[PDB]
RNA sequence: AUAUUGGCGAGAGACCGAUAGCGAACAAGUACAGUGAUGGAAAGAUGAAAAGAACUUUGAAAAGAGAGUGAAAAAGUACGUGAAAUUGUUGAAAGGGAAGGGCAUUUGAUCAGACA
RNA sequence: CGUGGAGGUCAGUGACGAAGCCUAGACCGUAAGGUCGGGUCGAACGGCCUCUAGUGCAGAUCUUGGUGGUAGUAGCAAAUAUUCAAAUGAGAACUUUGAAGACUGAAGUGGGGAAAGGUUCCACGUCAACAGCAGUUGGACGUGGGUUAGUCGAUCCUAAGAGAUGGGGAAGCUCCGUUUCAAAGGCCUGAUUUUAUGCAGGCCACCAUCGAAAGGGAAUCCGGUUAAGAUUCCGGAACCUGG
RNA sequence: AAACUUUCAACAACGGAUCUCUUGGUUCUCGCAUCGAUGAAGAACGCAGCGAAAUGCGAUACGUAAUGUGAAUUGCAGAAUUCCGUGAAUCAUCGAAUCUUUGAACGCACAUUGCGCCCCUUGGUAUUCCAGGGGGCAUGCCUGUUUGAGCGUCAUUU
């Protein structure tokens, strides 16, 4: 258990910092773990989800469905997938909001920097 | 009035501005809570004291 | 302390057909007129309001503390008690439980765990775990939030990495003989822990 | 698209002052269009740019001055270090370090010896 | 708008720090036009309004749709 | 307020005493610091004694 | 006549808005504000009136300058600019 | 070495749990009162997600009736649970200047146990 | 007996439904209370041993909130008074418009201002609340528009007053004093023709300042024009002050 | 016999208890020393494509510069060039600026957007009148500078 002195196990402070946390911090909280596949591949377990990324909802009702992360909705603490949606009574369509932690990464949109992140957590890339 | 300072002309103007209703789009934001302008003022109901 | 009292309320005196607690003055605001200070008025002060200078800690006689801790120790033999008091010892070698001194030096949780198991712990560690529950009260949101039974308490003599091995396993607490804590020797004032002593430890007692 | 920071800081003194003039014209023209249209967010990024221009027209002229004054007693208070009012009148290292003659003669003579016990 | 169609007047919302002088000149300088007089007034909302009459040589209307609006 | 066969006590709580009441809640938190701040001296003050 | 008629004559300000605190507490004839104390050098405070104080002490405001002094402090009053890195 | 109901940063509690806890969990020193010094409130909770009810029909409309959404509209921006006082309809009963109560039994309604 | 919280324990109950609420259904206790059924309900909760207290309500002209009988009751009666018809609208005693009956009776219910309000003005839209019947109307609601000056006010002047200043008191916030035991300032040009303003005369001893939209005071008028502005715009005709 | 009164029940009302929640409040404890004439605290008024407020900012106005991160922002509209990049962002950090009107508040006033003086500069045919642009002028006190006063007073003239 918390054997340090600058870390708090207090439930109040915890939930504040969650909910109040700024966008730049949210990116990191909204992470998805890689696929069993992509994991042996880049030698790496998780990763801060981003936009043009590919994914499998391995939880929830939308289980099995898959797609490209349309947008990350940091504000709403939720991610949206282009392809996973609701058709209202008026037939119009609307995005469902999936949570990063219930997704799995399938193909990684790659950057100079995405690469460097992967390289920095001890990863590798093909 | 009908011969006042600018100082008052002024307050009077700011006064005027705030006397609008909640712009109905603020209501549609995420986490919005403001239902209506809770701070509104009517000339024959509350006087503003210069 | 300043609370109940951030008002200005004087009474209204007798004769205005209304009770005579002090009342908030002024006007134009609902609060205006209402009861103040009264240990029974809304937004009153409270009766005999708690203080910081309550007697919190207690002076216990230094010598009883001993006679207590001693008595506490004597019962961690006594089969029946350890049994009576929780602790699945239903079937461990002999009471007291004396393990090798090599225990004191085991440095990996995973190791220690199955050592402890071999010595007979198993059912008892399992007795915790099978028992983490949501604190019924409000310590549920005062970081007293879960709860669970007490496990075996492993007394050692020299700590050569035992404590950090057994740290993370739920229910098992560790202690060097030179201390020995009455709060752990009879948790909740109930006699007879499940103590498992390294030999070097055991021998330090006299 | 907006203007950029570094792209300006190399633009010439009155290339720079010029661009401002033309930005202010853009703005003018926009504020006309603004009222003849249900929206004109475009405006937000032209008035944002005027800032940047002015900002850099200022930065340059400042450390233009800041340097001519760099390295002499007395330079404008607004190039002077801010720190804190009290900081700004606390004794300077020197006038603090100041020991008396008699003093150092003794400091020197009998200084704190790095002794130690054991044997 | 009728001031412009009828009167040869250019109405401008103007900075409140500005006077009849500064208005006249900074119109002359910004629109290439000759001004007769500059009657001004403080709108009830905190913005100076400028009535601005050009001389007989300029048809304000033509100016109006050469600045942009109309 | 004299009654029964008790001693006569002289407890001096007639001034505004609730005001000057020093509970040493921090008895612990002073030892520590004192320890903490002794150690830093030993450390600083070289192989010298305290 | 000491009631609802004599209130008829009420229409003459004793105070206008005070320049220092903007309060409609500026005693016209007596030419001082009844809250802040302008034009006195000190602002008007009293210790028997705390809710009074609490309605004005630093923090009730903008803190235009004071906000940042703890930050500025946090890094020992940094004269200079920042350099550059990677990523 | 001492002090510290202020200030900046932290870790806590056999503390209070929205009539409590600071006056303020909310656009609270707000709104509102006073000529002024000052006084000073109330006010948290749909659901996992608005999926916040297309469409049809009666209506001038608000709405109602259908349909629809949802695990639930016995959650419909009057929104978790929804007590009491108090109220409507429905059912049963009693009532010749109060009503309620005690012991006992008739009558009506209703119900446990128990047999094997 | 019972409640909020703590130590221990039952490896206690629970989304296959915890808590809570309803229940002239059942059971245990002399009682405080305890247990079950059923209904409602949605995330928590309990037994036993100990610990702990902001620990039990019918009252206190108790506090805050909420709710009744009174009761469809009292009442909606001052200021002479209304009526026909059309138009509009779902809707007309009440709005629009035409008619008729009257009033205020120029010491006005007329036509304007000062104080005070601050957008109430005007247009369009428009009825949930408000106008103690009503509402199609409004000083309401939503939405826009509107206040133009050398001469009209402020501004300048001084009044009773107010109040800095050299000072004098006062522990001190601060009190006294206003020309006051004060070294209290600026004007005309000349001297310049290095040159911009040093000095060459003489005066001048007045020593703040604030304090009047009714006192004092330089100067404007007529016609036209707007949904709403005018001695302020348009048009023609002047007048003053400075250069 | 109704109605009406009253009692129990179901359902529906009124009300908002109770249960469960908690980005809050309270109390303890540890660490640390930083407001302002280099204009503080506080005030007023303004600033967004669509805002009244709370928050933020200051006519460079929910922000400019810088640095870190490495792609959002999100109620709608939007740029789109901003995605292997001096580069998305109501992000973090912050060392650079801008910072109206004021406030100890400082040319004088102030129930006035009131009224002067000085320097530089620009236009009007202008050392002097008017206008525009910049930079200035409070008080007490210390060190020094310069210019002066008093038969307070020393010497020196011929
Ligand atoms: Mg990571
Ligand atoms: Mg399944
Ligand atoms: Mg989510
Ligand atoms: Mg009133
Ligand atoms: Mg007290
Ligand atoms: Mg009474
Ligand atoms: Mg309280
Ligand atoms: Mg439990
Ligand atoms: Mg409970
Ligand atoms: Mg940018
Ligand atoms: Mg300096
Ligand atoms: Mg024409
Ligand atoms: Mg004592
Ligand atoms: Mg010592
Ligand atoms: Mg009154
Ligand atoms: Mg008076
Ligand atoms: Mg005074
Ligand atoms: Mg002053
Ligand atoms: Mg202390
Ligand atoms: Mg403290
Ligand atoms: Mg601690
Ligand atoms: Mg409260
Ligand atoms: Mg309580
Ligand atoms: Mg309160
Ligand atoms: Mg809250
Ligand atoms: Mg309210
Ligand atoms: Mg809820
Ligand atoms: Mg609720
Ligand atoms: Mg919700
Ligand atoms: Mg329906
Ligand atoms: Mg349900
Ligand atoms: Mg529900
Ligand atoms: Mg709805
Ligand atoms: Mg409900
Ligand atoms: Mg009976
Ligand atoms: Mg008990
Ligand atoms: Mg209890
Ligand atoms: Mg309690
Ligand atoms: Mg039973
Ligand atoms: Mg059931
Ligand atoms: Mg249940
Ligand atoms: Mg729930
Ligand atoms: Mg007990
Ligand atoms: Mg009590
Ligand atoms: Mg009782
Ligand atoms: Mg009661
Ligand atoms: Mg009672
Ligand atoms: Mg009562
Ligand atoms: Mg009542
Ligand atoms: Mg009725
Ligand atoms: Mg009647
Ligand atoms: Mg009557
Ligand atoms: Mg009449
Ligand atoms: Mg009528
Ligand atoms: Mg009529
Ligand atoms: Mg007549
Ligand atoms: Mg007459
Ligand atoms: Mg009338
Ligand atoms: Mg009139
Ligand atoms: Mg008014
Ligand atoms: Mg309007
Ligand atoms: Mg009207
Ligand atoms: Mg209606
Ligand atoms: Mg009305
Ligand atoms: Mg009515
Ligand atoms: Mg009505
Ligand atoms: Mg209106
Ligand atoms: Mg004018
Ligand atoms: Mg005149
Ligand atoms: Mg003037
Ligand atoms: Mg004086
Ligand atoms: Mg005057
Ligand atoms: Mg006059
Ligand atoms: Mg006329
Ligand atoms: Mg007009
Ligand atoms: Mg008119
Ligand atoms: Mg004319
Ligand atoms: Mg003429
Ligand atoms: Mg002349
Ligand atoms: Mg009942
Ligand atoms: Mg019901
Ligand atoms: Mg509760
Ligand atoms: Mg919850
Ligand atoms: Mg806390
Ligand atoms: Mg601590
Ligand atoms: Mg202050
Ligand atoms: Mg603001
Ligand atoms: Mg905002
Ligand atoms: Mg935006
Ligand atoms: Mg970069
Ligand atoms: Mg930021
Ligand atoms: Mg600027
Ligand atoms: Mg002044
Ligand atoms: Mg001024
Ligand atoms: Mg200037
Ligand atoms: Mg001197
Ligand atoms: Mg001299
Ligand atoms: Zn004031």
């Amino acid at each position: 258990a918390k054997q340090s002195l600058d870390v708090s196990s207090d439930r109040r402070k915890a939930r504040k910092a969650y909910f109040t946390a700024p966008s730049s911090q949210r990116r990191v909280l909204l992470s998805a773990p890689l696929s069993k596949e992509l994991r042996a591949q880049y030698g790496i377990k998780a990763l801060p989800i981003r936009r043009d990324d590919e994914v499998l909802v391995v939880r929830g009702s939308k289980k099995g469905q898959e797609g490209k992360i349309s947008s990350v909705y940091r504000l709403k603490f939720a991610v949206q997938v282009d392809k996973v949606t609701k058709e209202k009574v008026n037939g119009a369509s609307v995005p469902i909001n999936l949570h990063p932690s219930k997704l799995v990464i399938t193909k990684l949109h790659l950057d100079k920097d995405r690469k460097a992140l992967i390289q920095r957590k001890g990863g590798k890339l093909e | 009035a009908a011969q006042k300072s600018f100082r008052i002309k002024q307050k009077m103007a700011k006064a005027k501005k705030q006397n609008r209703p909640l712009p109905q789009w603020i209501r549609l934001r995420t986490n919005n809570t403001i239902r209506y302008n809770a701070k509104r003022r009517n000339w024959r109901r509350t006087k503003m004291n210069i | 302390e300043k609370a109940g009292h951030q008002t200005s309320a004087e009474s209204w005196g007798t004769g205005r057909a209304v009770a005579r607690i002090p009342r908030v003055g002024g006007g134009g605001t609902g609060r205006s007129g209402q009861g103040a200070f009264g240990n029974m008025c809304r937004g009153g002060r409270m009766f005999a309001p708690t203080k910081t200078w309550r007697k919190w800690n207690v002076k216990v006689n230094h010598n009883e503390k001993r006679y207590a801790t001693a008595s506490a120790i004597a019962a961690t033999a006594v089969a029946s008690l350890v049994l009576a008091r929780g602790h699945r010892v239903e079937k461990i070698p002999e009471i007291p439980l004396v393990v090798s001194t090599d225990l004191e030096s085991i440095q990996k949780t995973k190791e220690a765990v199955a050592a402890l198991k071999a010595v007979g712990a198993h059912s008892d560690l399992l007795k915790v775990l099978k028992s983490k529950k949501l604190r019924a009260g409000k310590g549920k949101y005062r970081n007293r939030r879960w709860t669970q039974r007490r496990g075996p308490l492993v007394v050692y003599a020299e700590d050569n990495g035992i404590v950090k091995a057994l740290r993370n396993v739920p229910g098992v607490e560790t202690a060097n003989v030179a201390s020995l804590n009455l709060l752990q020797l009879a948790p909740g004032a109930h006699l007879g822990r499940f103590v498992i002593w390294t030999e070097a430890a055991f021998t330090k007692l006299d | 698209a907006g203007v950029k920071a570094y792209e300006l800081r190399t633009k010439s003194k009155e290339q720079l002052a010029s661009q401002l003039v033309d930005l202010k014209k853009e703005l003018a023209e926009l504020k006309v269009q603004k009222l003849s249209r249900p929206s004109l967010p475009k405006i937000k990024t032209v008035r944002k740019s005027i800032a940047c221009v002015l900002t850099v027209i200022n930065e340059q002229q400042r450390e233009a001055v800041r340097q001519l004054y760099k390295g002499k007693k007395y330079q404008p208070k607004d190039l002077r270090a801010k720190k804190t009012r009290a900081l700004r009148r606390a004794l300077t290292k020197f006038e603090a370090s100041q020991v008396t003659e008699k003093q150092r003669k003794k400091q020197i003579a009998f200084p704190q010896r790095k002794y130690a016990i054991k044997a | 708008m009728k001031k412009v169609e009828d009167g040869n007047i250019l109405v401008f919302q103007v900075s409140m720090k500005a006077n009849k002088y500064q208005i006249k000149k900074a119109v002359k300088e910004l629109y290439e036009v000759d001004v007769l007089k500059v009657n001004t007034l403080v709108r009830p909302n905190g913005t100076k309004k400028a009535y601005v009459r050009l001389t007989a040589d300029y048809d304000a209307l033509d100016i109006a749709n050469r600045i942009g609006y109309i | 307020a004299i009654s029964k066969n008790l001693p006569i006590l002289k407890n001096h709580f007639r001034k505004h005493w609730q005001e000057r009441v020093k509970v040493h809640f921090d008895q612990a938190g002073k030892k520590v610091s004192r320890r903490n701040a002794r150690a830093t001296r030993a450390a600083k003050i070289a192989p010298r004694p305290l | 006549g000491k009631g609802t008629p004599s209130f008829g004559k009420r229409h003459n300000k004793s105070h206008t808005l005070c320049n220092r605190c903007g309060r409609r507490s500026f005693h016209v004839q007596k030419k001082t504000c009844s809250s802040c104390g302008y034009p006195a050098a000190k602002t008007r405070s009293y210790n028997w009136g705390a809710k009074a104080k609490r309605r004005h002490t630093t923090g009730t405001g903008r803190m235009r300058y004071l906000k940042h002094v703890s930050r500025r402090f946090k890094n020992g009053f940094q004269t200079g600019s920042a350099s550059k890195a990677s990523a």
